């Protein structure tokens, strides 16, 4: 199907930029799951914590 | 404790007998700190 001489390069770019700009709002997720690791990891440390000073 | 130093009616509370409370009373006071410390770990998280 006929096309013009630069049309194919505009449609491989516009397909270049997506998988760039969801490649880092993959890599942004993958953070925001990591706070909520330390966030549950303090609080759990904060109760061991005090126990160990009550008992004492 | 002495009372009436030096006349006929003189008498003495003696430490036989409050050695004895000074135990009980020692003990009343550890059971009532133990539930003391131990229902506060329990409800750190029910905000009193």
């Amino acid at each position: 199907m006929p096309v013009l001489l630069g049309i194919p390069l505009l449609l491989r770019f516009l397909g270049f930029l997506l998988v760039t700009l969801f490649g880092y709002l993959l890599t942004f997720l993958k953070k925001g799951f990591g706070k909520i690791a330390i966030a549950i990891s303090l609080f759990l440390a904060l109760i061991i914590g005090l126990n160990s000073i009550l008992v004492g | 404790f002495v009372f009436g130093a030096g006349k006929p009616y003189e008498f003495s509370i003696d430490c036989d007998k409050i050695n004895l409370f000074r135990g009980v009373f020692a003990f009343l006071l550890y059971v009532a700190t133990f539930m003391y410390v131990f229902s506060t770990f329990a409800n750190i998280l029910r905000n009193k």
